[PDB]
């Protein structure tokens, strides 16, 4: 299946890994499939950047660092899922079930065989994919948990012309580790390097802070026309330099409190 | 405008009553006769006991093959005389007899193991009562089923007696006390016997047993009459639950049902067979059906000393029916299957049993599986239980660290910088072989052996966050680990 | 050509197991337990035994795919007999379960032609009275992990579906898959008593030319399609017969390694998933180069590379806690402990002697939470993470000394020792005369 | 905990935004991200830490790594303010420098009491 790739500058190991495993045609994609990886990779980022690279293929987007438990997300899913199907299918009849009614897995997947059945005189048969971002950074987790996760494309009957898929992102991997014995696809992202988290911030926050008004302040503030924007990026860049040389020592290969003490201390 | 603080709406709300039947007559002239109702004494289940039959019926057919011994299997299932636990009937259908002549209040405990003919012996001395109730001489009285393993809520005995004896709904908290109405309050000339049985009331009453006690509260009155019984394995239980005073004041009778004798074993199973033993059959020439008295008439037998090492090796454990009688099926089959093997027939003048293979059935029950398996592993976990005992043997102290272990797994291997097997395993395990590798602290494998192991159910890990310091215990024994150790070739050397 | 695309695709849903139920590929190395289960299940589907029975193997193993692969066979002359149930018991429970049993009860039912209504006790008896009590349709339950109905006291439901294979006339067929060896181990005298006891389990690999055969098995094709499908069986032999090959070390690699195939075929996978021309196909699965990239960025990142990319910072502080553990009894340390012996080795290394700057406890402060957030350091009395729910319910109700105590003061611990890491480390470091006590 | 307070505030926004406008939703963050698509208008919300001191910063740390994860939807704003006792530098280094980065961005300061100068 001709799939785009995203030229990304930093993760095109994972991109081909990815980019491989996943096609239009469910066949040629896994039964679940974990991305692990750690903060500021950009792990979040580049999923979408590569739904960029495909849009025909489309995924639903929950965000459990708000929630706290297993029976809210049943419910935002059990929302989101016939939400996505009526939104895309308007032509199709329904008879739109409450997604507060679930107080349970089962009851979940109760009313999604109920909208199987429903949704039962397509054309062609279709896969979707469900994002769990932050699955290990629940705030009452406990260990009886992704194994039923796992299990969804267990239970779901053979004929669905609707199926779905499922997409993860941890941090730790201790936890991971505790659960590798499934023989699981999995692709990862190694915390960067000095010229690698420069080069993503002078190609990241270059426009950001180009773009921000203290230039355009102190440009007349100090009312001096000799200027170029290359000089300005150039100015920026071996601000940044002088940033990064002195608190790389402070942090290595992070950004997201670069970019905290940056928007500080710039001004 | 108002907001509910949390929704519950998969409710199933269920159409029960809370008024008793104590507020429906209004005084003691007030009421009927419940013998003299269409409605009471369950004149309408036999409806649902039929309306659902047609459900799951079929008549597809194309090609059925039968063979040889599933007939014998089907004349040994537990399905289906028996003389030989024969005076306990001779002794609790007397006493139900005279009960029932007695028209009191008696109770009666039974204990036994599971595999007694409990159940079996009991379920025929009343369908024996039953004919009695044929006999038109003894007063009609009802039975009354309760298996609460088959029943959620143990309160629901109530609810169901009362959705059986009338078939009304209600909740416990109405039920039983409209049943107290019923029972104390109610005298006898229109009131009818009933014999109730309770099955396995180990996890039945596990919380406090006041609904047990309830029961046998019931069963201390001289206006109302029951025929009570219950079924357990432990024999304290009503001095247990209770303590002494309830269960001494009561004065009831006390059994238990205790493993059978071999010879009655084999009785009991060739009882359930002599219309099949040593017959003869016409067989066809393709399909091999054999039936009875381009086609054979052969014999078919068993063998009688295989009945007797069977029968023999487990009637000294426990006495469990099932078990014997699940092990002449497997013998059976394990017969059948290979005879089948023999000629090959597909899928669309003597036949015999050996003893050979009846022990063969009977003997891979106790065989455990987990020791082949274990010397059939890889070498890492071998290796590794090694380890763990070397340690075992350094300081004796029942228990390990990870990092001790760990310590202990790289001693015995550097140590080993001379033998082959560990000089030939060597560099492909760290950064396997090739450069642009950087090496790692820990070897492959070992999370995921580690996990494996856990899994089997062999290794034991606290729960803690440190990766090193949490502390590992190793659950079977080692020496059946060195029954896996010395049986590697290298092993047995270092 | 987009014949090999689709070749791609043929090997890639072959790879799976994800055929018609002809061309789906059963080994000798199993096919003594192939032919004996279809012939236990089609012994209650046709010729109606009440046979139970319990699988046992551990993960990854292939035994719901063999039921479904089995029954999927079944199918196509069998379109009628029997009734399909899938479970499990993490996703249901003792009681959530018995609602889905009402559920595909009543919902497959209409597929060749009421019961999901009412409270818990009255489904429940609706369901026993329909069980308990011309031609019958024959029904097969497909527990998996009944390790949570493994519990100490109740488990009633089991129970009653051994008493329902004996006591009943309809075939009922029950199969348990799960992890553990000992499962008889668990119970109490009336599931010993109900139950068969017969128990299977699994072959495991016994050489590595049972290995050879497979990998020769599921990857040579049963079909003309494309014009390289004749080359692609005869380069998998020529190259699979040599031992020299990389793939065979890799064979011996789970030979020894793991011992387990699903893991290698994830392996297997990406060599193909990335395949473009064929030219780069030969070379690639040739050299086996890519294996290389595979399994470095594989575990790249679990103990080693995370601790090659960290600044000197990190290094020396780790260093004033390692030493000093090793000083210590328990091993224990603080934050401002490892702040006196940082300074005392950098005024020995000022001492013996561009410069050196050290780093104030302001400085201090941000870093150690990037350490304790790492996987380095831990807590004395500590305990990680609950296993269950009301465990992690009391966490958030009951808190810790270490919340409210203030942050340099609580009681830490360590995960690496001192001589590992002085083994470890590039020897070549200026900091190297310091890693040792 | 957390989950808790955060089922407070969303009873309080809930039942104070309905009455004044005239179906349930539960009590989440995604209600107020979805205020929109119910009620029609935009929100702006305050929020009064009422005895800072006394609690539990980890929990704290917690709720506010939580709050942070709604400015992505270009229509609300919110604002907090701590109603302090004894000092900033005491406790602006008793909690992670993480929360405390972004709360040196925009903030205000005041002197506080019954007897203001005289
Ligand atoms: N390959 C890349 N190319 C360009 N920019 C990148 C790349 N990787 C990361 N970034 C930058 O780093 C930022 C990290 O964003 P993001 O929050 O998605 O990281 P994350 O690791 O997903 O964090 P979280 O732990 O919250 O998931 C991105 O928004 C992006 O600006
Ligand atoms: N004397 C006998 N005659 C015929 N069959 C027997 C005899 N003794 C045992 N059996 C067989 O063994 C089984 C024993 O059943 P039993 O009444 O002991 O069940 P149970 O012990 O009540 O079960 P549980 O303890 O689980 O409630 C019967 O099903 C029967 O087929
Ligand atoms: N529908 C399917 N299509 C293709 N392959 C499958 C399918 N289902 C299972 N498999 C294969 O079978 C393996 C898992 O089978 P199975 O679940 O029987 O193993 P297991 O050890 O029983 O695991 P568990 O005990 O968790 O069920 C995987 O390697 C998977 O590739
Ligand atoms: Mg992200
Ligand atoms: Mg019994
Ligand atoms: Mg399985």
């Amino acid at each position: 299946m001709n799939v785009t790739t995203p030229e990304v500058a930093f993760r095109e190991y994972q991109t081909n890994c990815l980019a491989s495993y996943i096609s239009a045609d469910p066949d040629i994609t896994p039964s679940n499939l974990i991305l692990q990886g750690y903060s500021g990779t950009g792990k979040t980022y580049t999923l979408k950047k590569y739904f960029n690279a495909n849009p025909n293929l489309h995924a639903v987007w929950l965000e459990p660092v708000e929630l706290v438990s297993w029976k809210p997300l049943l419910q935002a899913i059990a929302r989101t899922v016939q939400y996505k199907l009526k939104t895309l299918y308007p032509n199709i009849p329904t008879t739109d079930y409450d997604p507060l009614q679930v107080e349970e897995p089962f009851l979940l997947v109760k009313t999604l065989h109920n909208i199987f059945v429903q949704y039962e005189s397509l054309q062609e048969k279709t896969c979707l994919f469900l994002i769990l971002d932050g699955f290990d950074s629940l705030q009452d987790l406990d260990a009886a948990l992704f194994n039923k996760y796992i299990k969804l494309n267990e239970l779901l009957p053979k004929d669905s012309k609707i199926n779905i898929k499922f997409i993860y992102t941890m941090l730790e991997t201790s936890f991971l580790q505790r659960y590798s014995t499934h023989c699981i696809p999995t692709v990862m992202f190694p915390r960067y390097n000095v010229d690698e988290v420069s080069t993503i911030l002078v190609m990241s926050r270059c426009g950001e802070l180009m773009e921000d008004s203290c230039l355009r302040k102190r440009i007349i503030e100090e009312q001096i026309t000799d200027c170029t924007d290359d000089q300005f990026q150039n100015v920026a860049a071996n601000f940044i330099h002088l940033i990064v040389q002195a608190f790389h020592s402070y942090t290595g290969n992070d950004i997201f409190a670069l970019n905290d003490l940056i928007d500080f201390k710039w001004p | 405008p108002v907001i509910r603080k949390f929704t519950k709406k998969n409710v199933a709300r269920a159409k029960k009553k809370y008024t008793p039947f104590s507020k429906r007559f209004k005084s003691i002239a007030a009421i009927p006769d419940l013998t003299s109702l269409p409605e009471f004494y369950g004149n309408s289940s036999e409806l649902m006991a039929s309306r659902f039959e047609n459900k799951l019926k079929t008549t597809q057919k194309h090609q059925i093959v039968e063979t040889i011994f599933s007939k014998v299997k089907k004349q040994l299932n537990s399905s289906y005389y028996l003389p030989a636990r024969e005076n306990e009937f001779a002794s609790i259908y007397l006493s139900a007899y005279s009960a029932i002549e007695s028209d009191s209040a008696t109770t009666i405990y039974v204990a036994g193991t599971p595999g007694v003919g409990k159940t079996l012996t009991v379920r025929e001395v009343v369908k024996e009562l039953l004919s009695s109730s044929a006999q038109r001489e003894i007063p009609d009285f009802l039975y009354v089923e309760i298996n609460g393993l088959k029943m959620v809520k143990p309160t629901d005995c109530y609810e169901t007696l009362w959705n059986k004896v009338s078939g009304e709904r209600l909740t416990w908290a109405a039920s039983m006390e409209s049943l107290e109405f019923y029972f104390k309050r109610v005298p006898k000339n229109k009131k009818k016997t009933i014999v109730v049985l309770l099955d396995e009331l180990d996890a039945m009453v596990t919380k406090s047993q006041d609904i047990m006690y309830n029961f046998f509260n019931w069963t201390t009155y001289e206006n109302a009459k029951l025929i009570v019984i219950a079924v357990a394995n432990t024999m304290d239980l009503p001095e247990r639950q209770l303590g002494n005073k309830i269960t001494s004041r009561i004065g009831f009778t006390r059994i238990m049902f205790t493993g059978y004798t071999h010879e009655e074993l084999k009785n009991i199973i060739d009882l359930r067979l002599k219309g099949l033993n040593d017959s003869f059959f016409y067989v066809d020439t393709k399909t091999g059906n054999a039936i009875l008295i381009d086609v054979r008439k052969v014999r078919l037998r068993m063998s009688a000393d295989a009945i007797e090492i069977a029968s023999r090796k487990v009637a000294s454990v426990s006495g469990d029916a099932r078990r014997a009688l699940k092990v002449c099926k497997r013998a059976a089959e394990i017969a059948e299957k290979h005879y089948m093997a023999k000629h090959g027939y597909g899928y669309d003048g003597v036949q015999t049993v050996h003893i050979t293979h009846v022990m063969k059935a009977l003997n891979e029950t106790l065989n455990s599986h987990v020791i082949t398996f274990m010397t059939r592993l890889s070498f890492t976990a071998k290796l590794f239980i090694y380890a763990l005992l070397n340690l075992m043997k350094k300081n004796g102290s029942q228990e390990q660290e990870l990092g001790d272990i760990v310590d202990e797994i790289k001693l015995l291997i550097e140590v080993n910088g001379s033998n082959k097997f560990v000089m030939e395993i060597a560099k492909t395990l760290f950064q396997q072989g090739s450069d642009n590798i950087s090496e790692q602290l820990r070897i492959i494998s070992w999370d995921f052996v580690l996990n494996q192991l856990l899994d089997a159910g062999i290794l034991f890990k606290q729960t803690m966050k440190n990766d090193r310091i949490c502390c590992v215990k190793l659950n079977i024994s080692v020496e059946e680990a060195k029954r896996a150790m010395n049986e590697d070739e290298t092993l047995r050397n270092l | 050509d987009p014949g090999f695309g689709s070749l791609q695709r043929r090997l890639l849903q072959q790879l799976y197991g994800t055929l018609p139920t002809d061309e789906k590929i059963i080994f000798t190395y199993l096919q003594d337990c192939q032919q004996e289960i279809d012939r236990i299940i089609k012994q209650s589907i046709i010729q109606k035994e009440s046979h139970s029975v319990i699988l046992v193997g551990p993960r990854q193993s292939y035994k719901t795919y063999l039921l479904d692969y089995e029954l999927s066979l079944l199918q196509q002359s069998y379109k009628e007999q029997f009734i399909t149930i899938r479970l499990n018991g993490f996703i249901h429970s003792e009681q959530t379960a018995i609602n889905g049993i009402a559920t595909q009860l009543e919902q497959q039912l209409q597929k060749i032609h009421t019961i999901s209504s009412g409270s818990l006790t009255e489904v429940f008896e609706k369901i026993l009275l329909l069980l308990d009590s011309i031609t019958k349709i024959t029904v097969v339950f497909i527990f998996d992990e009944i390790d949570t109905f493994a519990g100490p006291v109740r488990q009633t439901l089991l129970y009653n579906l051994f008493d329902m294979v004996e006591h009943s006339r309809v075939p009922v067929c029950i199969f348990g898959c799960t992890t553990k060896l000992n499962i008889l181990e668990y119970l109490e005298k009336r599931v010993k008593s109900r139950f068969s006891q017969r128990v299977i389990y699994m072959p495991q690999i016994q050489n590595l030319d049972d290995m050879v055969d497979a990998v020769r098995n599921l990857l040579t094709v049963r079909s003309e399609i494309s014009p390289w499908v004749s080359q692609w069986n005869e380069t998998l032999e020529k190259e699979l017969s040599d031992p020299r090959s990389n793939l065979n070390r890799h064979i011996r690699m789970n030979f020894e390694t793991f011992r387990s195939l699903p893991t290698l075929k994830n392996s297997i996978i990406p060599l193909v998933a990335t395949s473009k021309n064929f030219g780069s196909l030969c070379t690639a699965i040739k050299s086996c180069s890519f294996l290389d990239i595979y399994n470095k960025n594989q575990l790249s990142n679990n103990l080693t590379g995370r601790l090659q990319s960290l600044s000197d910072l990190e290094l020396a502080i780790l260093i004033s806690a390692a030493r000093v553990a090793l000083r210590a009894k328990d091993g224990s340390f603080n934050f401002n402990l490892a702040y006196a012996e940082y300074e005392k080795m950098i005024k020995a290394i000022n001492s013996r002697i561009n410069t050196i700057k050290l780093w104030l406890k302001k400085d201090v402060k941000n870093v150690w939470e990037n350490l304790v957030q790492l996987d380095f350091f831990t807590e004395k009395s500590a305990v990680g993470l609950r296993d269950n729910a009301t465990a992690a319910f009391y966490a958030s109700n009951y808190q810790f000394q270490g919340t409210m105590i203030p942050f340099d003061l609580r009681s830490y611990q360590m995960q690496i020792i001192l001589q590992e890491l002085r083994r470890i480390i590039p020897k070549s470091n200026m900091y190297y005369s310091w890693t040792q006590l | 905990n957390v989950r808790m307070m955060l089922r407070r505030s969303m009873y309080k926004l809930y039942s104070a935004a309905d009455a004044e406008e005239h179906n349930d939703v539960s009590y989440d963050l995604s209600l107020v991200e979805n205020f929109k698509r119910l009620f029609g208008k935009d929100l702006a919300m305050v929020f009064n830490f009422k005895d800072v001191d006394s609690i539990n910063f980890n929990t704290l740390d917690n709720f506010i790594i939580l709050l942070k994860s709604a400015f992505k939807y270009d229509h609300v704003k919110i604002s907090l303010i701590f109603n302090i006792n004894t000092n900033l530098s005491n406790i602006e280094k008793n909690l992670r420098q993480s929360t405390i980065r972004l709360l040196k961005r925009n903030y205000h300061k005041l002197d506080v009491s019954s007897n203001k100068g005289f």
